[PDB]
């Protein structure tokens, strides 16, 4: 009540309170807490407020957005099975291809499972774009639902990074001219 | 001279709302209910708490 | 063989621009070739209206799936675009050049997007299956170490 | 077509071969969302990587991959490469031979491991390895050179002769951009600006790019700075506070020549380079004096070329034309070299390739490669 | 048409309980007389009402009927809309458990979540 | 003007590219303007193609991000299996080492 934080022996609880024998237990009104739980009097309450409300907003937005995705992930699309055969055969061939993998029958079985799963993902994505279109079209009919996020791109004014002018063609040519590496023998 | 309580209420948040709760299986809030979310806090706020704003590391604080 | 939009009068056995935008399609049977032209027909705004009608007729007639991807729908729109390039080119070669050029570039762009997706999922399962081989090597590790535990039992 | 990816520890660069500049640049950092259950609920991707990770730096976890120029974790580095290829480069990695780069003297196992991970997981048919200084000399356009290289996490000197590195004369020094930022932070703390948070530390990095420069006659420069305000240069922080810096602007660079300010005892970079060429052979010493080339971020500081020219000449016998060269793009120049190198058609004949990769496989990065 | 307009005007004013009755009359007539397009539509509004009220089982029944009838009718936009509503109702059921798993945030909870994502099914 | 822009921006000639998409977009729109001024219908149908293209590419982009979600999910599952492998490995190899050496 005074502002007199001390142990029950009246020691103002130093870090020494983590005794040489080890940490004491919880003392009744001690707590372990996250930073958001607390501010230190040396820091600007304005900023702490801004970050606290930002965190609250972000968490609410996120858990609603994931519930959005769960709604469309539940979408009972199974009656449509539109999967492009050439694409599947190609990605399968990619899948096996170059590595050391023993490609036993267990591999073929797993590949079949993965194929079925990606087929589901494929129609799932289709249903996603259907859902997004629908919710855009008729918001009030289900206004409780959120949209997904919307995002933008701005053309990087050159598709290559800035790196002020230099004789790049001349340097390349000179490298080809001097080097010994032009000879596979 | 500042008070966090009046700032946080002026943003609109009762601090007591911030904590995760058990769902009241007695009366699960239907969307009609008019709460801001579909359901109160459940993801721990500690997930989103971002060190972007702090001026000092915990070691610095110590 | 057939093509459902304004390929002209098969022959069985601007015009440079009219070929260049769109090769006159071919098929051959028993060594006998049908070459079906891109005519210099200066088609009309009314023909445009008729194409609009006939295209939406096709679209509903097959019931091409509309929102999101649909190969049938995309191909129909490609036919529309091909007729539009023909019409412009017959009106003016240059305008048709730019239109066809953009048509090609965007076609390659969609091809790239598909290739990207295909390979990205390829990476995804290639990780999954590499990890599954790693789990098979776990099976090896546990089984051989179990035989080594039998060896340790023999050693005790 | 070919790809080039490079890591001067500080920032990493991604580019299409033969282009006069890389197509993207992004900083050498990875970050995972701190609640995996939330991530799998979202489907939000495995990690933020590149600058957007910085934008989120506080909201998540962050970690560095290539500390002191060496791989701290493979799995992080492969996540970097994944982000590079898909987000920056968009291409299918399976379809484009790819160049990856390393600090010198990399412990042998790391080369093999790196190869294995690239070939098997990323599935490109062919790939090649290079040691950063070697590519930076290619950008300079010599086979015959002594390179100074400093990306913010490490610094090295490297003699290279007709396109090979004479190993024994290589030296490491563990004094790089991070260390310079920390020393600058300390001395500004002595002024009373007391930057400590990651955000502030980034501001320090920006100050290093904006206002540092080497002294020539350091003790004279320092005296003149003490004599007068005229040397002052001011800057305003993002928060709109104004901060003022004198002697400190050149003093901070001095640590490179003057590591006793860091309390480390190996002689300064100029000395180390001299001692390296002394490890090299008089037969080739002249050409080494002929081609001193500066590489990597720390070379960004104005005037360093002249300071090196003087200090090397003093440490050298005064019997050669010393020539510093500081190719304008020297930090990018490491990647520029790789871009031109991979452009060379014969390197396609150098390619390590899947068919060999089965039998000759992991060992040939030792055996075939350079 | 009158029953529909009444139902909408009630819902305009939160008198939704009576709107249920008028919707049930309308659906009865449209079903018995096989105005299935409008029967689907009215069933959709019924499902929506029970959904906001919370009877997710009821709402899912209404959406299942509406979707199946539309699938007989093949009016694709109706298919999409009924699919959306049916999915939402099922999701409102499923989320209680999945939320539990997500908060449990553990080897079992995560293995459940992944198992569902692959299967679309529970344990 | 197209070729000037492409050079001055230093366009990525192939693959995905922001610069190429935006530039091709503007010159496409300009030619749609020309067409419409010659004939509304021709340009209107061109616009319909423009829409179909645009939504198609948007769909493929969404499918790609779904691919990314697949990748993360399955990686996390398999690496959790790898964590179970590491968990068993540490005890297994500890027992192997101490049992062998003590024997």
């Amino acid at each position: 009540k005074r502002g007199l934080v001390r142990d029950e022996m009246g020691m103002p609880i130093l870090n020494g309170g983590i005794t040489p024998a080890g940490r004491p237990p919880l003392l009744a009104t001690q707590y372990w807490v996250p930073r958001i739980q607390l501010l230190f009097c040396a820091e600007d309450p304005r900023v702490f407020t801004q970050r606290v409300v930002q965190a609250n907003a972000l968490r609410k937005y996120t858990e609603a957005l994931l519930m959005y995705n769960l709604y469309v992930d539940c979408m009972p699309t199974e009656g449509r099975r539109v999967i492009n055969e050439q694409s599947l055969s190609k990605i399968k061939q990619w899948a096996l291809s170059t590595p050391r993998m023993r490609k036993g029958q267990s591999v073929l079985e797993h590949l079949s499972c993965l194929a079925r799963e990606v087929n589901l993902d494929y129609e799932r994505s289709m249903n996603k774009i259907n859902f997004d279109q629908i919710v855009s079209s008729n918001p009030e009919t289900f206004s409780y639902v959120t949209l997904p996020e919307k995002e933008e791109e701005k053309v990087p004014n050159q598709g290559l990074v800035s790196v002020p002018e230099y004789p790049f063609r001349e340097q390349k040519e000179d490298f080809t001219f001097v080097s010994l590496l032009t000879r596979p023998e | 001279r500042l008070d966090i309580e009046q700032l946080l209420t002026s943003e609109g948040i009762d601090s007591n709302k911030l904590m995760p709760r058990h769902p009241d299986l007695q009366h699960p809030q239907t969307i009609e209910q008019g709460r801001d979310p579909l359901f109160p806090i459940y993801l721990p706020l500690k997930v989103f708490d971002n060190e972007e704003f702090d001026c000092r590391t915990p070691t610095e604080w110590l | 063989a057939d093509s459902l939009l304004k390929y002209d009068t098969p022959v069985l056995v601007a015009e440079e621009i009219l070929n260049a935008i769109l090769p006159p399609r071919e098929w051959v049977e028993d060594t006998q070739l049908w070459i079906q032209q891109v005519s210099s027909t200066p088609s009309t705004r009314m023909d445009v209206v008729h194409l609009q009608e006939q295209l939406d007729l096709k679209l509903q007639q097959r019931q091409a799936r509309e929102t999101g991807i649909c190969p049938v729908r995309r191909e129909l729109y490609s036919q529309c675009f091909d007729e539009l390039i023909r019409e412009v080119t017959i009106n003016c070669a240059e305008r048709g050049l730019l239109l066809l050029r953009v048509r090609d570039e965007i076609h390659m762009t969609i091809a790239a997007y598909q290739t990207l997706y295909e390979s990205s999922v390829a990476f995804g399962m290639r990780k999954a299956l590499q990890a599954e081989q790693g789990k098979s090597d776990m099976e090896r590790k546990i089984t051989e170490l179990e035989t080594e535990k039998r060896d340790l039992e023999r050693q005790v | 077509t070919a790809l080039v990816c490079d890591n001067g520890s500080g920032l990493c660069k991604a580019g299409f071969a033969g282009d006069d500049a890389p197509r993207a640049v992004f900083p050498s950092i990875v970050g995972r969302p701190r609640h995996q259950g939330v991530m799998v609920g979202m489907g939000q991707k495995d990690s933020y990587v590149g600058d957007e990770a910085q934008s989120k730096r506080g909201i998540l976890t962050l970690k560095y991959p290539i500390e002191h120029g060496i791989i701290t974790n493979w799995d992080d580095m492969e996540k970097i490469w994944h982000h590079s290829f898909y987000n920056e480069l968009r291409v299918a990695p399976e379809e484009h031979p790819t160049l990856l780069t390393e600090a010198p003297l990399n412990p042998k196992a790391n080369r093999e491991k790196m190869t294995q991970i690239m070939f098997e997981t990323f599935n490109v048919p062919a790939m090649y390895v290079a040691i950063q200084a070697v590519l930076s000399l290619y950008a300079s356009g010599r086979t015959t050179g002594i390179v100074l290289d400093s990306g913010d996490g490490v610094t090295h000197n490297v003699p290279i002769y007709e396109g090979y590195a004479l190993p024994h004369a290589i030296m490491r020094l563990d004094l790089a951009g991070r260390d310079l930022t920390d020393y600058l932070m300390k001395i500004l703390t002595e002024r009373g600006y007391s930057f400590v948070t990651t955000a502030e530390r980034e501001i320090v990095r920006d100050i290093k790019e904006k206002l540092c420069y080497v002294a020539l006659d350091f003790e004279n420069e320092m005296a003149t700075a003490a004599s007068s305000s005229s040397l002052e240069k001011s800057y305003e922080l993002p928060d709109g506070q104004v901060i003022t810096i004198g002697n400190e602007r050149f003093r901070c660079p001095e640590t490179l020549f003057q590591p006793s300010f860091i309390g480390m005892e190996s002689a300064g970079i100029h000395e180390t380079t001299y001692n390296s060429i002394m490890k090299c052979d008089i037969d080739i010493r002249k050409d080494l004096y002929a081609n001193n080339v500066l590489s990597g971020g720390t070379t960004m500081y104005p005037g360093i070329a002249d300071r090196m020219q003087k200090e090397i000449t003093a440490l050298a016998p005064s019997t050669m034309k010393i020539k510093i060269i500081a190719p304008p793009e020297r930090k990018y120049s490491v990647w520029i070299g790789g871009s031109i190198l991979a452009s060379l058609s014969t390197f396609q004949q150098m390619w390590i390739s899947k068919q060999e990769y089965d039998e000759a496989g992991p060992s040939i990065v030792h055996r075939k490669c350079f | 048409r009158a029953y529909e307009a009444i139902a909408k005007a009630l819902q305009s004013q939160g008198e939704t309980t009576e709107a249920i009755n008028y919707l049930e009359k309308f659906v009865t007539i449209a079903r018995n007389n096989l105005q299935s397009l409008d029967m689907i539509r009215a069933c959709t509004m019924l499902g929506d009402i029970y959904n906001e009220k919370g009877q997710y089982s009821k709402a899912s029944e209404y959406f299942q009927q509406a979707f199946s009838t539309a699938m007989e009718l093949m009016k694709t936009a109706l298919m999409d809309e009924t699919k959306v509503h049916y999915g939402i109702a099922r999701a409102h059921q499923m989320m209680l458990a999945m939320k539990g798993y997500i908060e449990s945030a553990d080897s079992n909870g995560l293995n459940c979540l992944l198992s569902w994502k692959e299967t679309r099914t529970q344990i």
